Formats: structure tokens, C-alpha cells, sequence
């Protein structure tokens, strides 16, 4: 299995940025995807989740209404359109797949993680 | 005495606490069948958004409280919780809070005044599913038997083709 | 939000000894909790799910236990590859929250 | 279809048929007891 | 050489047709809903007092 | 002399498994008991007058 | 519902029990034919019985 993330970089506050996460080695259409952030020298924190087919979406209270998660099963690629960035959002974003335990449920746990990319908010 | 409204009033009341609620998908719809109460509920496969229920904060609390008590009482030593609870709007006006398990091996909902429609569904399914399984085995066994008799007819014809041909030809 | 209190924040152990990492939540979460491991320079990897289900390929010598709001992860025989950061995450209610993390190091 | 070449067999391998199996007993009928009854309600 | 279907064939088996029971869906049905029964009363003390 | 089980045996019968229908017990079940329906009214003329 | 289920389960099981009993009696009856059919052509009889 291999997970790759693209779209990281330095961005000014209040600007929009869109990340992408490519997958391989597993049925993307049959597993939910999650986004996790890791601030410099801080602990991990969940960002959002997208179901296997994208019918239901859930966000974190710190990013609800600001972020936008989406997926394309045809191209087996995950995306996270970010808008209205803030200085506190500076962190390493990782895309992770859920733990497949049942056909259509969401385990809300992480089993496979990507290499991660940096998103620094500076002015 | 004054108290907050949302955490005091509800538009949904906990009716039954089912320990075993089997969920199956067929005909493009989930069917939650309970063997304990002998009832079957049909949904649309889409989790009914709990936020759509007017004054329904007591439903996340009541549903989770029963699930935690039931899981630790019976499913702690043999099953594992998979994901978070799922709320489905069943036919007839019943909101079902489901918690999937795995083995170690704004509006107001209008509920019908009679659950007998669902009980008949379970009774018919409880009698159709097995009878069909036994109708399927008999048919399979008959075919296997008929193919078995051919080994005897192929030899019986040599002993007396007149009698064998007469019954087979008609 | 369910806060996750993880302790000890850092401890040292020798190769071939027992260790115990405790994780506590702000409220009773039944058994909805997962354990992760992140070696230096690599992404995290899941170890346990629901506090008792061991992931496929994980060493049997490593196991978790607990109930309610108290949980613990134990290793009966430490190996050189086990020294890493361990995080405890809950999934009882949203938003998902991780633990403070405990870094096991050589002593 | 596939043809087959069958060498003459010998006593190396031997097979036998199964003996008649005892059939299951007839299901037991209901043990009813006729009687008059009157049902009362609250 | 002639095909297998060139000779007349007679079924030596005693056919037994088995039709599984079709699935049935029961819809809710009530002669008088609880609202209709309440409305059956000529007068309502709650509404009259209100 | 050799036992009967010393020779390999092949079942010449076409097994047919028959699983009888397990007994089922139906428990009482009501969406709203008669007491709940009576309590649904905001006011009761009997209690108010009493 | 209890009466309806019992009124449909009790007979269906009685007829499932007779069919099973009749099948067993029939299979034991066929053995008398297979014991003789094998002598006529052991190749064909052994092939279908052995698999
Ligand atoms: C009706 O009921 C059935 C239940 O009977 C229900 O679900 C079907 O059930 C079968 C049997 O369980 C499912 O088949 C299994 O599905 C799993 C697929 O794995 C996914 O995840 C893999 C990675 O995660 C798993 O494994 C890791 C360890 O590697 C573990 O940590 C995780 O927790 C997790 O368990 C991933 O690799 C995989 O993708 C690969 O495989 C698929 C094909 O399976 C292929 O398309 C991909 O390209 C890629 O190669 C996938 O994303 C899996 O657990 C399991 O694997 C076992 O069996 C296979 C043989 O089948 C062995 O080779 C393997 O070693 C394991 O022993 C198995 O494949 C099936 O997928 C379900 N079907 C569906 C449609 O979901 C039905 O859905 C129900 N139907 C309805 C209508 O409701
Ligand atoms: C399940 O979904 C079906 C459609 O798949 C819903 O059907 C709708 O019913 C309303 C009733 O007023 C109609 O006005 C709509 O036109 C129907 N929609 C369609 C697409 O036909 C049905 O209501 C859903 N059932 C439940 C219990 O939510
Ligand atoms: C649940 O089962 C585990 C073993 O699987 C046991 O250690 C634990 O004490 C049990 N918890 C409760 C609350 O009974
Ligand atoms: C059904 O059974 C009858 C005999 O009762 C047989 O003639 C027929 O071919 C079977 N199949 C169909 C499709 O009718
Ligand atoms: C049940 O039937 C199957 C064939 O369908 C047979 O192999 C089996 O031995 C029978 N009995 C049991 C106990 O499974």
C-alpha cells in the first residue's frame, strides 16, 4: 500500500489552498478517508472524514464551515479544499484510510497513513 | 423552577432496547429485523440526519446510554463495536439508532399508532425464508437424484429395452 | 469534545522489560478507543482497536486493556523496534481527539 | 468432452457402499387436552 | 459424425417444478389513526378551555 | 477377518438435509398503551373536575 | 400472531418430517438396485458413486 499527498506549501493568512491525496494498493471506492493534522511539536488532531461514496461528511469544530473535503472514486484521489486559512492551521496534514472492519461502516480509526505534507501559514 | 428547553423537552421517546437487531439489504432497502420482539423495520439505506429532528438532544443521550449498557452486559466478551451509532428513519415513523457489531471469530416524525404492520412482516419473513430454504434443498436433492437414476436406466435398458422404452417414450 | 489525558508523557525502559502506558478520557467511552505507534521519521501505524482488538501483524506480546474512561497499553517484552511515540485516540463521539502522547526511549 | 483410458484395476484400492441408514422417528404430535375455557380481561 | 441433438431425446427424469415464495412487503394500515379517534369526540375540553 | 470400517465407504444415497422450523414465542408489544394515549391529552375533564 | 405462526409451523414441520422420512426410506430402497447394477457395469456405477 502507498499513500501520497500533494498541494502543500506556504500560504498567506485568509487565503485558500487545496490539497490532494493519491491512493494505491486498496479499494478506494470501498473505504472511507480521513484527514489528520500535526502541528509543530504538538499532538495529533483530526480534521474531517469522507464516506466510501461521499454521501456523508463530518468536520471538526475548529474547521467546520472553513474546510471542504471531497473525493473522486473514478480517479481514486482524495481532496481537501481549504479556505480562510489562519495562523493556527500551520501543521503537517496527513491523509489516512479507515480501518476496514465491515462493508459500509466508518470505523473512525486510522490503519494506513500517508507521507504527509506541510502547510505553513505565514505573513 | 426554570430550566433550559432543549435539554428538558424531546420530540422522540425511547421505545424499545433491542439486544440483537440484524440488518440486511435486499430489494434496495435495509431491513432491521429483531428476533426478540419479532419486528421488522424497513429504511432507505440513508442515515437520517439527527440534526433534522426538532428538539432531539435526548435521542443521542438515550441511544448511547442504552448501547453502552447493552454492550457491556452481553457483547463485551464476544463482540466489538464498529464505528459510531447510525440513525435510520424506518417505515411507519420509527427512528432506529443502530450500532454495528462484529464477531471476534427541521421537522417532526409522525409515528404510526400500530406496529402490527411490522410484526406481520417478521412473521411472513420468518416463515417464507426457511420454507424457501427447504423448498430449495428438496429441488436440489430431486435434481441430484434424477441424475443418479440415469446410471440405472442406462443399464436397465439393455436387460429389457421393450419395457424401458415403453415407460420412457410414453 | 472528549479530552484525552495520556500519561506518563515520557519514560525510559530497557530491552527486555515490561512497560505500561495509561490513557484516560474526560468521560466514559465504553470501549471506543484506538492505539497508535509512530517511529521517528515515519507516519503512525495502528496497533489496537476498541481497546482489545489487536491489528493484523502486530506482535502478540503487545496488548491493551481497560474499561470505561480508564485504558492502558502494555508490552510484556520490549524490543529495539518498540521504542517510539504511542498515541491513544477515541472515537466514541465526534470530534476525534488524540492523546498527549508518551515517548518510550532507551534507558 | 474428454476420452478416458482405464487400466485394469487390482486389489490395491477397494471401495464399498454405505449400509442403510436408520430413518428419523416420526415427529411427535401435539399433546392437546380438550376443555372449555372463558377468557377474562381487566 | 453427427451432432448430439440430431437424435430424438426423451426425458428419463420425473420433473418437479419448485416456485420459491415471492417476497412480500407489508405497508402500515390503520382503520382509524389516533388523531381521527381524538377528533371523533364532539367537544374537546382542552380546546374549549384554551 | 477384517472389520467393516477397514474398507473405504462411499455414500450411494443422495443426502437431503431437513431443518424443522424452530419454535417462536411472540411477546406483547404496543406502540402506545391505552394509558399513554389517555395521558397524551393536555387536560383531563375528570381530574380537573375532581 | 402466535396462533398463526403455530398453525403454519406445526403442519409445515409435519410435512417436512414426512418428506425427510420418505427420502431416507427411498434411499435405503435404491441400495437394493445399486447392489445389482454394479455387477452389470461396475465402471459406470463406480464412476458416479466415487465421484
Ligand atoms: C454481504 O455480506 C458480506 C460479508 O460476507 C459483505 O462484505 C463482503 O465480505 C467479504 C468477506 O469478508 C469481503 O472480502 C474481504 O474484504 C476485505 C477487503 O480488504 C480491503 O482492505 C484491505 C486493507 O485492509 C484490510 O486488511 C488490513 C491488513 O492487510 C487490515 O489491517 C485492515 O483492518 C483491513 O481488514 C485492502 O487491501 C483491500 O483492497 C485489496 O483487495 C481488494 C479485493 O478484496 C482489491 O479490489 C483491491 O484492489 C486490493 O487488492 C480492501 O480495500 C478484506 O478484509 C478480506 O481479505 C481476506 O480475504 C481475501 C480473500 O478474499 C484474502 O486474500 C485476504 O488475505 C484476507 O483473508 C476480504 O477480501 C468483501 O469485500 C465484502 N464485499 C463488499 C462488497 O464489501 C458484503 O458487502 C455484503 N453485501 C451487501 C450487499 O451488503
Ligand atoms: C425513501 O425514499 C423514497 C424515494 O426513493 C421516498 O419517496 C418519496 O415519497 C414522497 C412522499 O411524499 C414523495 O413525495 C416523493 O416523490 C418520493 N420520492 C421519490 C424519489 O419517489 C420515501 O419517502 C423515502 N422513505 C422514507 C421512510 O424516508
Ligand atoms: C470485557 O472483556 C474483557 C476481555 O475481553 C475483560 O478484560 C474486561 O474486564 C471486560 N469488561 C467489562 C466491563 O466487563
Ligand atoms: C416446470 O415444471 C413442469 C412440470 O410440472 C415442466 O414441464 C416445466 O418444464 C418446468 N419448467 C418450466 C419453466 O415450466
Ligand atoms: C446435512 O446435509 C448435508 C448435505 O446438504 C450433508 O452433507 C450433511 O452431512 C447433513 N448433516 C449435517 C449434520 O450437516
Amino acid at each position: 500500500v502507498q499513500l501520497v499527498e500533494t498541494g502543500g506549501g506556504v500560504v498567506r493568512p485568509g487565503r485558500s489552498l487545496r490539497l490532494s491525496c493519491t491512493t494505491s494498493g486498496f479499494s478506494f471506492s470501498g473505504s472511507a478517508m480521513h484527514w489528520v493534522r500535526q502541528a509543530p511539536g504538538k499532538g495529533l488532531e483530526w480534521v474531517a472524514v469522507i464516506s466510501h461514496d461521499g454521501n456523508i461528511i463530518q468536520y471538526h469544530d475548529s474547521v467546520k464551515g472553513r474546510f471542504t473535503i471531497s473525493r473522486d472514486n473514478s480517479k481514486n484521489v482524495l481532496l481537501l479544499q481549504m479556505n480562510s486559512l489562519r495562523v493556527d492551521d500551520t501543521a503537517m496534514y496527513y491523509c489516512a484510510r479507515d480501518v476496514w472492519l465491515l462493508p459500509a461502516t466508518i470505523s473512525y480509526a486510522f490503519d494506513f497513513w500517508g507521507q504527509g505534507t506541510m502547510v505553513t501559514v505565514s505573513s | 423552577d426554570w430550566v433550559p428547553k432543549r435539554p428538558s423537552v424531546c420530540t422522540m421517546t425511547k421505545w424499545q432496547e433491542v439486544d440483537e437487531m440484524l440488518r440486511s439489504e435486499y430489494g434496495g432497502s435495509f431491513r432491521f429485523s429483531s428476533d426478540a420482539i419479532s419486528t421488522t423495520f424497513t429504511t432507505n439505506l440513508t442515515e437520517y440526519p439527527l440534526s433534522r429532528v426538532d428538539l432531539g438532544d435526548c435521542i443521542g443521550k438515550d441511544a448511547r446510554d442504552a448501547m453502552d449498557r447493552i454492550f457491556a452486559r452481553r457483547y463485551n466478551a464476544t463482540h466489538i463495536k464498529v464505528g459510531q451509532p447510525q440513525y435510520y428513519l424506518a417505515n411507519g415513523g420509527f427512528l432506529i439508532a443502530y450500532q454495528p457489531l462484529l464477531s471476534n471469530t427541521v421537522e417532526r416524525i409522525k409515528t404510526t399508532s400500530s406496529i402490527e404492520f411490522a410484526r406481520l412482516q417478521f412473521t411472513y419473513n420468518h416463515i417464507q425464508r426457511p420454507v424457501n430454504d427447504m423448498l430449495g434443498r428438496v429441488a436440489i436433492a430431486w435434481c441430484e437424484e434424477q441424475n443418479h437414476e440415469l446410471t440405472l436406466w442406462n443399464e436397465a435398458r439393455k436387460l429389457n429395452p421393450n419395457a424401458i422404452a415403453s415407460v420412457t417414450v410414453g | 469534545v472528549i479530552w484525552m489525558t495520556q500519561s506518563p508523557p515520557s519514560l525510559s525502559a530497557s530491552i527486555g522489560d515490561t512497560v505500561t502506558i495509561t490513557c484516560r478520557a474526560s468521560q466514559g467511552i465504553s470501549n471506543s478507543i484506538a492505539w497508535y505507534q509512530r517511529r521517528p521519521g515515519k507516519a503512525p501505524e495502528l496497533l489496537v482497536y476498541a481497546a482489545y482488538r489487536l491489528q493484523s501483524g502486530v506482535p502478540s506480546r503487545l496488548s491493551g486493556s481497560g474499561s470505561g474512561a480508564e485504558y492502558t497499553l502494555t508490552i510484556k517484552n520490549m524490543q529495539p523496534e518498540d521504542f517510539a511515540t504511542y498515541y491513544c485516540q477515541q472515537y466514541y463521539d465526534n470530534p476525534l481527539t488524540f492523546g498527549g502522547g508518551t515517548k518510550v526511549e532507551i534507558k | 468432452a474428454n476420452f478416458y483410458v482405464c487400466p485394469p484395476p487390482t486389489g490395491a484400492t477397494v471401495v464399498q457402499f454405505e449400509q442403510p441408514r436408520r430413518c428419523p422417528t416420526r415427529p411427535e404430535g401435539q399433546n392437546y387436552t380438550e376443555g372449555i375455557a372463558v377468557v377474562f380481561k381487566e | 459424425q453427427l451432432s448430439r441433438a440430431d437424435i430424438t431425446t426423451v426425458s428419463t427424469f420425473i420433473d418437479l417444478n419448485i416456485t420459491m415464495l415471492e417476497d412480500h412487503e407489508f405497508v402500515p394500515l390503520e382503520v382509524y389513526t389516533r388523531h381521527e379517534i381524538k377528533d371523533s369526540g364532539l367537544l374537546d375540553y382542552t380546546e374549549v378551555q384554551r
